[PDB]
DNA sequence: ACCGCTGCAAGGAATAGGATACTTGCGGGCTAATGGCGGCGAATACCC
């Protein structure tokens, strides 16, 4: 549904509003079972298992710069967007990276 | 007596008003020519700046000049161009001592600071002889410099003073100068020797300019240095300003870094002002002065980041808005302004009244009824002031036509009573002066109106009472007319949510049930049905968007190329050219007539052209160079040559504009000799046409111009000895070699800016000649080119940086359909620009206003298509910016970027870009290769990347462009050569009079030997020859059979052409000379001794109006739904066996 | 009274508009990576 302002009135008013049926895109169809038969083969898409998107706190036990030290660290990690770290410097600091 | 009392006090200001268009500036000369001392008019902008810059030299004799701003924004990232700054400072020389004189400079100039003057009055020196300057003057000048008494000087710091005789060796040369002062003046500038002390050189102004606005020695940077580390900080980077400088070399913008090198406060300029000078304002400093402060703090906010490049407060490197109206309470100051103050002291309201309504308009009967109107009822005198010299005549017929005598005089006193005078100037707007009943009319001052038409709308004045007035009792399923679109089906009223805003519509459905809402508010537009077939109306589709249909499926080849290219190759390869003859002295003073002087490969390069037109061979020669590096008197040279020999020189030119510059060219260079020049294009009228190629067969027209008129296969040249052809990158083949048709071995001499591939590979495989031209004579500039992506901000700062330079912008859009919207665009993402639209589709006339506009600088910003290619004139214009240079031929990429420039003025061009991943590949390849290549002389190198990026095309076919898998050059030799031999083997007939003694045949339809039936292109070539050469059908049947015998059977092409043969039979035997057919029908056009039967082709007529029309006396037009190509054949047939049946 | 001059009818003439067919270019549609360790140069910054 397609709406158009009318530019001699004031900011947001309806010179016309027109709809159709438009079509888009064939999307496949899962059978009554559990596959999708794309090219006459017949497929299944398995379910995947990912990191879920949060904030995590973990350290490297102490496999870096090799004093006994650990460096914890943070991430953010977004369902979609850019991500966002912090760490520990053995110096004691922290440090934010990006991407 | 004149009008009013001037400002002269400290601080007084001087109230001026009434003040309508270019008024001003005569004022402001009466100014200049009453006031015995300077004139400085602040400028409100640039634009109005430069313009006054040439107002004021119409009205006055003063010298006049401007300052030359810094050219570019604030904090930019770019130099100034040194040669400006070597204006600037110049004239900062002379600046503070300068009795008379205008200077126009700009609040942004005013508002900035220069130098401390320390520097320039040590460490530059300009002089002239007629400076009364004294001997000890110098002496403790150059002592105030620090320079050193030697008086045997050879050393940077030094001079002499003996006697009269005063010496100097600078800073900035390694040569001492000799003076001789007399009577307290300047008497000797004798460039003498570091030891010998013999001069030179005798000077009469000695420009040592230094090479900067600012010191640039050690010492210089080491205080910068102090200063940078006294203010910002020094990071470790090999790119940072401070470690840049301490490499000696300089990044771009370094001067907006301006006081640490001085360790000064910076003058505001008004310490150059002389010692009464006379300011004088021009529209208000209240306002500007304001936003320009405002846009310069916000660019430093904009840019108070980044240490890369960090920067000073505008403190310093301008003055403060208050900082400058106190100042401005230093000096006399004159304030011109257009409206009426009422009454005080040091106040005076002038009357300059506004010219009244004097329009034309092709729409009256009798245009100029205003002025016809006006001029009688003037009391006063008329001045009309015409800007051009030649427009002047374009005034001259046009006020003979109202019967108005116009005198050329120089001067605006030069008014009496009641007298009507032509004033060449270079004002924009006339007045009226009641003060003395003077009028000054401009040419703009008559074409007022650039207006477009409107249309559509017709049902809204359709009223009737099927509107039904809004009746709102109207039923579900009515068929209901709405203007915009068509009939729908009332569907009833819904409501629906608008962004926030709810509302009730009416829902109505068009075909394949698309819903229109329409609202309640605007029922006015919704009407009742009036045809009465309420149900039976039918349902119009919305949108009406039928662009499916570009799908598929249209063929080609309907005539064979390769077979006449190798024809007219080997005609040309046959026969000789001609021998041409060489004056000397006649050569030489036609030389002369040049006044110029050769650049060396340019000379070398015209004697290669005479060095080859004086011999038994034919000329083929590419001229490539890039434009404006002096392709045209080349051609001068080398026509001159050919006329001589009494040739009949033809130029063809694409377009109609290159023809008109060409035509003056060529008319101004040849203007002592008896030669006659003309030009052809469809601006002549027919008339005109009719005589001039009549006259080409006589010829008195030694030398032709035209577009391509002169190839419409009616031009007959009685010798033909040059082809000169510009702007090569056109054409096809065909255009270009059916000249070639007429004359084998004519002279063919093609200059170009970038060759297209197929003629540079042509070339460059030995087939043609070479010579290629660089080193352009003026020093022009390579206008910087970027390639970006598209920002919105990126685009908005180069527009800025162009209009407060001054200039214009061609912007170029290249898609009609939305260059409307793309203007406001660009309009409301710079509010501050003017723009106008120009295509190539508009009406021709608005299209010319507003080129004319642009001209005469009325806007700013063109948003174009590539109309602007065609290579127009305006300088001023400085900066393209190509929106979306994804999809341009890289040829006129080069072409475009030559629009830019032909100035002094550092031009700019930025190609905007896509993203580089979304973009074709062989756009990156083009976008870096115009990104590799910018300088001058690298136009040609960049057809080296237009080849071989696309493929030569085809060596003996069209399709200049493309890979094509062609015939391969060493077998093309082959097979031109055995053309050749075989042609001369028994002196073979051209084919190209095959084609003039053939009568006209045509009939759209594909009539050729396909190169499958026959792959050698030499046995096709002597068929045709043997088939046109074929004087019986029964040597057509021959040739046929024999045809079949070779190859099998014979296909349509072959069948198809052997017929139209066979009827080119009997159009020879009766008279049938001109025959066209179509799908439509078509013309039968008889000779004048025909072997029409007279009475039964008028029975023909009258039983068939409607297939037989004369329309002429032989010309048969002939209407037949001839859809099928063999029901046309044998149409045409039984027709002319009708008419042999009744031959007589 | 009768050419002399003017205002209008016409007729042709010229010119805009909107068709067609030809060239250059070139693209658009369309068929035909943020779950790892190690070496080494770069790039340091770091103390001298
Ligand atoms: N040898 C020369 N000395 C000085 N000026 C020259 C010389 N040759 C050309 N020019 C300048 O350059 C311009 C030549 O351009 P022209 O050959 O007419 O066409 P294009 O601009 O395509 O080169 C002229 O305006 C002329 O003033």
């Amino acid at each position: 549904r397609l709406v158009i302002y009318e530019r001699e009135a004031p900011e947001g008013t309806v010179k016309d509003i027109k709809e159709q049926e438009v079509y888009m895109g064939e999307i496949p169809l899962m059978t009554d079972n559990g596959t999708f038969v794309i090219n006459g083969t017949e497929r299944v898409i398995v379910s995947q298992l990912h990191r879920s998107p949060g904030v995590f706190f973990d350290s490297d036990k102490g496999k870096t710069h090799s004093s006994g030290k650990v460096l914890y660290n943070a991430r953010i990690i977004p369902y979609r967007g850019s991500w966002l770290d912090f760490e520990f410097d053995p110096k004691d600091n922290l440090f934010v990276r990006i991407d | 007596q004149y009008r009013y009392t001037l400002p002269v006090k400290a601080g007084e200001q001087r109230l001026l008003g009434e003040l309508t268009g270019a008024a001003c500036a005569t004022l402001v000369a009466e100014i200049a020519e009453r006031h015995a001392g300077p004139v400085v008019l602040i400028a409100p902008d640039m634009q109005n700046a430069l313009r006054l810059h040439d107002e004021i030299s119409q009205f006055t004799d003063q010298m006049v000049m401007n300052l030359a701003d810094w050219e570019t924004l604030p904090y930019d990232s770019f130099s100034p161009h040194q040669d400006i700054i070597s204006s600037r400072l110049s004239t900062l020389y002379q600046l503070p001592t300068m009795q008379r004189g205008v200077l126009i400079v700009p609040v942004n100039t005013l508002m900035q600071r220069v130098c401390p003057h320390s520097f320039l009055h040590g460490h530059a020196l300009v002089m002239k002889k007629g400076q009364r300057l004294s001997r000890d003057a110098l002496r403790t000048q150059l002592d105030s410099a620090g320079y050193r008494h030697v008086d045997q000087v050879m050393e940077h710091g030094e001079y002499a003073t003996r006697g009269a005789l005063l010496d100097l060796f600078p800073m900035g040369s390694e040569l001492p100068y000799r003076l001789d002062f007399f009577d307290d003046e300047i008497d000797s500038l004798r460039v003498f020797d570091v030891d010998s002390q013999r001069t030179l050189e005798e000077v009469e102004a000695i420009n040592l300019l230094p090479a900067h606005e600012f010191p640039t020695d050690k010492a210089a940077i080491e205080l910068f240095r102090s200063q940078w580390r006294d203010t910002f900080e020094v990071k470790r980077d090999p790119e940072h300003i401070y470690q840049q400088v301490s490499k000696g070399t300089l990044p771009a913008g370094i001067e907006y870094w301006q006081p640490l090198f001085f360790s000064e406060p910076l003058p505001p300029l008004f310490s150059y002002f002389p010692a009464n000078t006379l300011l004088v304002n021009t529209g208000d400093l209240e306002t500007s002065a304001e936003r320009f402060q405002a846009d310069t703090l916000a660019r430093f906010e904009n840019r108070g980041v980044d240490p890369m490049r960090p920067l000073l407060p505008p403190q310093s490197l301008w003055l403060r808005v208050d900082e400058l109206f106190s100042e401005l309470k230093n000096w006399p100051r004159v304030q011109l302004k257009t409206e009426h103050l009422p009454t005080k002291a040091a106040n005076a309201n002038l009357g300059f009244q506004k010219l009244p309504d004097l329009a034309v308009q092709a729409q009256q009967k009798a245009p100029l009824d205003a002025l016809r109107k006006f001029l009688e009822t003037f009391d006063g005198p008329v001045v009309f002031s015409v800007e051009s010299e030649g427009r002047r005549e374009a005034l001259g017929e046009l006020l003979a036509r109202i019967k108005i005598a116009p005198q050329r005089i120089m001067r605006l006193d030069e008014a009496s009573d009641r007298g009507r005078y032509l004033m060449i100037g270079a004002a924009e707007h006339g007045f009226v002066d009641t003060v003395r009943n003077l009028a000054l009319i401009c040419e703009s001052d008559l074409l007022g109106e650039r207006v477009a038409r409107r249309r559509q709308d017709s049902r809204r004045t359709i009223n009737p009472d099927t509107l039904i007035r809004n009746l709102a009792e109207l039923h579900i399923g009515q068929p209901v007319v709405h203007l915009e679109h068509g009939v729908g089906r009332y569907a009833g009223m819904t409501t629906l949510e608008a962004g926030g805003i709810t509302g009730e519509y009416l829902m109505l459905t068009y075909a394949n049930d698309a819903k229109l809402y329409v609202p309640v508010s605007s029922l006015h537009l919704i009407s009742r049905y009036a045809g009465g077939a309420e149900e039976n109306a039918p349902l119009h589709k919305l949108g009406g968007d039928a662009w499916s249909r570009a799908r598929q499926k249209a063929a080609e080849k309907v005539r064979d190329v390769a077979a006449e290219l190798l024809d007219i190759y080997a005609q040309r390869a046959a026969k000789e050219g001609f021998a041409f003859k060489h004056d000397r002295e006649q050569y030489q003073l036609f030389c002369d007539s040049f006044p110029f002087e050769t650049t060396p490969d340019q000379a070398q390069a015209i004697n290669a052209v005479l060095s080859d037109m004086c011999q038994p061979l034919a000329m083929d020669r590419l001229v490539c160079g890039d434009v404006g590096f002096g392709k045209t008197e080349v051609a001068m040279r080398a026509a001159f040559l050919a006329v001589d020999n009494h040739k009949q020189v033809a130029v063809l030119v694409p377009t109609t504009l290159l023809a008109q510059q060409h035509y003056d060219n060529f008319r101004d260079r040849f203007a002592n000799w008896p030669v006659r020049i003309e030009m052809i294009s469809r601006f002549r009228s027919a008339k005109e046409q009719t005589q001039i190629l009549a006259e080409v067969a006589e010829g008195k027209i030694d030398i032709l111009i035209g577009t391509h008129k002169l190839l419409q296969s009616d031009v007959k040249f009685k010798d033909l000895g040059l082809l000169i052809v510009d702007e090569e990158h056109r054409f096809g083949v065909r255009h270009k070699e059916r000249i070639k048709a007429m004359r084998a071995n004519v002279d063919i001499l093609t200059l170009t800016a970038t060759p297209i591939p197929r003629t540079l590979n042509m070339a460059m495989s030995g087939m043609r000649d070479l010579s290629i031209i660089a080193t352009p004579p003026a020093r022009r500039l390579a206008v910087k080119t970027f390639v970006r992506e598209y920002d919105s901000m990126v685009v908005r700062e180069a527009i800025l940086r162009e209009i407060l330079r001054g200039g214009q912008v061609y912007y170029l859009y290249n898609d009609v359909e939305n260059i409307q919207k793309a203007a406001e665009r660009l309009a409301e993402l710079v509010p501050e620009a003017r723009i106008a639209i120009g295509h190539g589709q508009m009406r021709e006339r608005e299209l010319e206003r507003v080129m004319n506009d642009f001209h005469h600088q009325r806007f700013n910003v063109l948003v174009c298509t590539t109309i602007i290619e065609t290579g127009i004139d305006i300088p001023t214009a400085n900066t393209i910016i190509i929106e979306r240079a994804d999809h341009f031929g890289l040829a006129q990429l080069h072409q475009l970027r030559g629009r830019v420039g032909r100035s002094h003025h550092q031009a700019y061009a930025w190609l905007l870009t896509p993203h580089p991943k979304a973009m074709t590949t062989d756009a990156q390849k083009r976008l870096e290769a115009i990104a590799s290549l910018e300088d001058l002389g690298a136009g040609f190198a960049l057809a080296t990347h237009d080849l071989e990026i696309r493929g030569a095309g085809e060596l003996l076919g069209e399709e200049q462009s493309g890979s094509m898998e062609t015939i391969g050059f060493s077998l093309y030799m082959e097979l031109l050569e055995n053309a050749v031999d075989a042609l001369k083997a028994g002196r073979e007939p051209s084919l190209e009079d095959l084609t003039s003694q053939q009568t006209e045949v045509e009939l759209r339809m594909p009539s050729l030997l396909p190169d499958d039936f026959i792959p050698d292109v030499n046995t096709r070539l002597s068929f045709y020859k043997r088939i046109a050469s074929a004087k019986t059908e029964n040597e057509l049947e021959e040739i046929k059979v024999e045809l079949i015998d070779r190859f099998g059977l014979l296909p349509d092409p072959a069948r198809t052409l052997l017929d139209i043969a066979r009827l080119r039979q009997q159009a020879q035997k009766l008279g049938i000379r001109k025959l066209e057919g179509n799908e439509k029908g078509g013309v039968i056009e008889f000779a004048e001794k025909n072997h029409v039967n007279p009475a039964w082709l008028i029975g023909l007529l009258q039983k068939q109006p409607q297939h037989y029309r004369l329309d002429g006396p032989t010309r048969l037009k002939f209407i037949q739904d001839l859809s099928e190509r063999k029901t046309r054949i044998e149409w045409v047939r039984q027709f002319m066996r009708e008419l042999e049946e009744n031959a007589i």
